[PDB]
């Protein structure tokens, strides 16, 4: 059984820099372009970017207007989908959303799912 | 102990399509232990014979298996891939329906319908030109004889294994 | 490239057609494959997201039929048969030709 959830939410004065993680199981993970979401309170998702297969050179695309301050990265022990903050400015949601039709996987599904969507962690900025 | 890309070219991870078919320059029983086949012999030099090379790695569908053969005439053979007649290659293919399919169909994956000069054999067009020449060219899409170069087919569990995707890796060995 | 859908909320009633336009700036369609490149996911309150279609036809598994989409070009839509208690979401209209743009979400609910 496939599962997505994050944690490390809190509050956080602006300015700082952490790093945010989420929690994979169940399917390929390395084969699937995962990606991140975020969700502003009372707003809609917003592309944060998103993170290729490392086999199709693990490129990192990011949108403008959260370029260069921004980082997401990969780990394959963890299973974990990870999201870097650099200069804070005044709820996120990592996926699998996007990447059906690009990365290399068989029809072949844990469930009949290919979708994989986070539980949602809130992230407050003071 | 010998490696070559081989192995590489037909455990790809993705394959290349036949419009753009990927081409790469010893010991061969692996390619054909690997996977059970639909058609692995080879049409022009003889299978256990094999054992300047062209490893031309693209998908073709099923009843298309039999066209990559030298004097063989159709869809693929005139535009797709042209093989010359006193060539010395063997063709490969094996079901895998399992690795490249996909739910809903893999729809990366081309060939090249028509083009107006007999495609020559060992030549490769990428060119996106509409259908070429013509009475009226025009350079656009806005009625017969123009058509645009590519059409992909959908790869899908419910295919019938005519219909169902072979990764063939047509090597000519010069 | 800047993704809108039609429109920033819409309300359904129970099973009634819920039909969802999108619209993009460039062209989605890709030339060669004759296929557009779009998504299509439901965002229930306080839990993961789900998709409904890929490819702006295919349907997702284990999802009956009133699930519907159709699109060509840079215009496309999603088309829902029946709005069931599960189905009331927020909608997010994707693609992903060249990177990924989630549009302003469209949020339905029942009337
Ligand atoms: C070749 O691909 C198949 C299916 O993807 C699998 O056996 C494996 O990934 C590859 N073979 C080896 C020996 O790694």
């Amino acid at each position: 059984e496939v599962q997505l959830v994050e944690s490390g939410g809190g509050l956080v004065k602006p300015g700082g820099s952490l790093r945010l993680s989420c929690a994979a199981s169940g399917f390929t993970f390395r084969d699937v372009w995962m990606s991140w979401v975020r969700q502003a309170p009372g707003k809609g998702l917003e592309w944060v970017g998103r993170i290729k297969s490392k086999i199709d050179g693990g490129t990192t695309d990011y949108a403008a207007p959260v370029k260069g301050r921004f980082t997401i990265s990969r780990d394959d022990s963890k299973n974990t989908l990870y999201l870097q903050m650099n200069s804070l400015k005044t709820v996120y949601y990592c996926t699998t959303a996007g990447s059906y039709y690009y990365d290399t996987v068989g029809p072949e599904l844990p469930e009949g799912k290919f979708d994989y969507w986070g539980q949602g962690t809130l992230v407050t900025v003071s | 102990t010998n490696l070559c890309p081989f192995d590489e070219v037909f455990n790809a991870t993705r394959f290349a399509s036949v419009y753009a078919w990927n081409r790469k320059r010893a010991d061969y029983s692996v390619l054909y232990n690997f996977a059970p086949f639909f058609a692995f012999k080879c049409y022009g030099v003889s299978p256990t014979k094999l054992n300047n090379v062209y490893a031309d790695s693209f998908v073709i569908r099923g009843n298309e298996v039999s066209q990559i053969a030298p004097g063989q005439t159709g869809n693929i053979a005139d535009y797709n891939y042209k093989l010359p007649d006193d060539f010395t290659g063997c063709v490969i293919a094996w079901n895998s329906n399992k690795l490249d399919s996909k739910v809903g169909g893999n729809y990366n994956y081309l060939y090249r319908l028509f083009r107006k000069s007999n495609l020559k054999p060992f030549e490769r067009d990428i060119s996106t030109e509409i259908y070429q020449a013509g009475n009226k060219p025009c350079n656009g899409v806005a009625g017969f004889n123009c058509y645009f170069p590519l059409r992909s087919y959908g790869f899908r569990p419910t295919y019938g294994v005519g219909h169902q995707p072979y990764r063939v890796v047509v090597l000519s060995f010069e | 490239i800047v993704m809108t859908q039609s429109p920033d909320s819409l309300a359904v009633s129970l099973g009634e057609r819920a039909t969802i336009n999108c619209k993009s700036s460039q062209s989605v369609l890709y030339a060669a494959n004759n296929k557009n490149y779009l998504a299509w996911y439901q965002q229930k309150p306080g839990q993961p997201p789900k998709l409904l279609m890929y490819w702006a036809s295919e349907r997702e598994s284990g999802v009956p039929d009133r699930f519907s989409g159709s699109g060509s070009g840079a215009e496309f839509t999603l088309t829902i048969s029946s709005l069931q208690a599960e189905d009331v979401a927020i909608y997010y209209c994707q693609q992903y030709y060249s990177t990924l743009t989630f549009g302003g979400g469209t949020k339905v609910e029942i009337k």
